[PDB]
């Protein structure tokens, strides 16, 4: 009967698959709520007459 | 709720427990043949023993598991493995006696003082002049002094040492329910569990010896070369019918027969092939050899390795400010880092182990997904036979025009491959029943067969029979002969380089028949050949999770050894072997000493 969480081990001289990466991932999702954060894709120049 | 459910979660527990001590120590320990210091010689002893408390503690708890409930292949072995308990078998004083006999085995080897008592004012060891005395010494009684005072001196006081040594190591199997010491070492290679691919307790008896007589005219044509070619340098010493006295095959034993070639070469007109005089003018370092190696793995399919190799770690040695171990054994420090300590030069043989030690690191990267005690070879031997098979392709006159490193106009001739076949059978080939003698002796005297004065009755008359070497010196009982190798004191399988000839040139069939080669296997390259990749990718892979007996059928499609091929590597040597030897004497003569006058 064994305790279920297991250390890591942290060390700079690994080499390339047992470095630690850092993982974060973005969830969308549809609601009944409107959509909130938008897009900006650069802008044109302001043109007259 | 079952035995198999809780065999997983403890055995998980074990293997990121065992990344973490095992790169721990030897962190230091690549730190100890790089630097010597006081600093981290304290280091050995401080973690060190932390590789011993942890093996001991987890054969507290794991000897109560069962091996009769475990249905599936891979906890078994790994369970064998975790369990047999090696030395801890014994009492308390019995034990500590066995602790502090191994450190007198080691000390005694390079430290050992013998020298001549006619000139006492300047001594020898086994490492400095030794080498250089024995390399030249064409004389008799110059050489025949310094094989006898290496027997006699040093094996004095370690023979009644063992005495107790082969009394303490039949405790060692009869706790672990085996036989004797000697068939320890075959412990390794059982497989059960298998339908019809099962290994016997008695086989590596009945397959050795049913392979011993098809290599018996193998070595018979090896063995009339020399008594031929040595007639002119020693009229009155090496009778026709007679046999071969140990000491002048070039060697401490004669283990390796590399030095006595400078006498033995079939053509002095036409030379030796060497890469050494032409790398020197092309102006190359020791980075650009380790450069070229690595194109050579990317043309057979293998992928490229980690980027932190070359940035973390040395190869040229950093002055004379500081004392480094040179000395070339590949280093697994586990969780990925795999380097390596080497002793560098340009030289034509430092091109030729660059292949086996890139041949280590490669196989080293693929098991890495594996749990920890199935982090091995095939079987224990595999590790270091992994990298001649493709040194010998890195060998051949046919890579290196690609390469570069010889000239684009080169004449190879019948009689230019005769000094190629004769230098690559001095080592490997050669040596095969001397690995047979020594390892028969090994056996028989574990089981009870021989009393005290039959310890050393047994030793010359065996040798006159499979090497047919009779000693010019005749021993005592106060003599012990074998005591004097490196694999006999420091505790060492010598088994390993029986098979190292019989795993790589079976092999060498089944990889350069899917790379499709036409001629002999000497000519043969793996190299420009992706057929044949993906047949090495499927055995790199594995290591002792798969079973030895089924990873032999995944690529020769045989399920043992074969004399065959090696034959076949023979074939032109043995048309030119028989021409030669017809007016010399064939076999030897029991009867013939070289001290009865």
């Amino acid at each position: 009967c064994y305790f279920p969480l297991r250390s890591y081990s942290f060390r700079p001289t690994y080499g390339v698959g047992h470095q630690p990466y850092r993982v974060v991932v973005l969830s969308f999702e549809l609601l009944h709520a409107p959509a909130t954060v938008c897009g900006p894709k650069k802008s044109t120049n302001l043109v007259k007459n | 709720s079952t035995i198999e459910e809780q065999a997983k979660t403890f055995l998980d527990k074990f293997n990121h427990e065992a990344e973490d001590l095992f790169y721990q120590s030897s962190l230091a320990s690549w730190n100890y043949n790089t630097n010597i210091t006081e600093e981290n010689v304290q280091n050995m002893n401080n973690a060190g023993d932390k590789w011993s408390a942890f093996l001991k503690e987890q054969s507290t708890l794991a000897q109560m598991y069962p091996l009769q409930e475990i249905q599936n292949l891979t906890v078994k072995l790994q369970l064998q493995a975790l369990q047999q308990n090696g030395s801890s078998v014994l009492s308390e004083d019995k034990s500590k006696r066995l602790n502090t006999i191994l450190n007198t085995m080691s000390t005694i080897y390079s430290t050992g003082k013998v020298c001549n008592p006619d000139n006492p004012q300047e001594c020898l060891l086994l490492e400095p002049g030794l080498n250089e005395i024995m390399a030249n010494s064409l004389d008799y009684n110059e050489r025949l002094w310094a094989w006898e005072s290496w027997r006699s001196e040093v094996g004095k006081q370690l023979r009644p040492l063992y005495e107790e040594y082969v009394v303490l190591k039949n405790e060692m199997a009869r706790a672990n329910h085996y036989e004797d010491y000697g068939d320890y070492w075959r412990g390794d290679y059982e497989v059960n569990g298998v339908d019809g691919y099962d290994y016997s307790r008695g086989q590596l008896i009945e397959d050795v010896e049913h392979t011993f007589e098809e290599i018996k005219p193998l070595y018979e044509h090896l063995h009339a070369y020399v008594r031929a070619k040595l007639m002119n340098a020693y009229p009155s010493y090496i009778s026709p019918i007679g046999c071969l006295p140990a000491h002048l095959l070039g060697d401490m034993w004669g283990r390796f027969w590399t030095n006595l070639y400078s006498l033995t070469v079939p053509f002095g007109q036409k030379p030796n092939i060497d890469v050494t005089d032409a790398m020197v003018d092309q102006a190359w370092d020791a980075q650009r050899i380790f450069k070229e190696a690595e194109k050579f793995f990317v043309s057979v399919g293998l992928p490229n390795m980690t980027q932190g190799f070359w940035e973390n770690s040395m190869l040229t040695d950093p002055g004379n400010v500081q004392k480094a171990v040179c000395h070339p054994t590949a280093w697994d420090l586990g969780k990925g880092d795999f380097r390596i300590l080497m002793c560098t030069k340009v030289t034509m043989d430092d091109f030729l182990t660059a292949h086996h030690e890139m041949g280590h690191i490669q196989y080293d990267m693929a098991y890495a997904a594996q749990p920890f005690l199935l982090r091995n070879g095939a079987n224990e031997g595999f590790h270091e036979a992994v990298g001649e098979i493709m040194s010998l392709s890195a060998a051949t006159p046919k890579h290196l025009k690609s390469i570069g490193l010889l000239s684009p106009d080169f004449q190879e001739d019948n009689e230019t491959e005769i000094n190629f076949l004769l230098k690559q059978a001095l080592t490997i080939v050669g040596t095969l029943p001397f690995t047979y003698m020594l390892e028969k002796w090994r056996w028989m005297v574990f089981k009870g067969e021989i009393p005290k004065d039959q310890w050393m009755k047994k030793w010359w008359e065996m040798k006159r029979e499979i090497v047919g070497v009779v000693e010019p010196v005749p021993h005592d009982e106060t003599y012990c002969d074998p005591a004097s190798l490196f694999h006999v004191s420091n505790d060492y399988s010598f088994i390993r380089y029986y098979t190292r000839t019989l795993y790589q040139f079976q092999f060498q069939e089944a990889l350069c028949q899917a790379a499709k080669h036409e001629g002999p296997l000497h000519k043969c390259d793996i190299s420009n050949s992706t057929e044949a990749g993906q047949k090495l990718f499927n055995m790199l892979r594995l290591g002792k999770s798969e079973p030895w007996t089924l990873a032999l059928e995944n690529v020769v499609g045989a399920k043992n050894m074969n004399v065959r091929p090696l034959l076949n590597y023979f074939e032109p040597l043995f048309t030119w072997l028989k021409d030669q030897n017809k007016n010399s004497f064939v076999g030897w003569s029991t009867d013939w000493s070289p001290y009865a006058d």
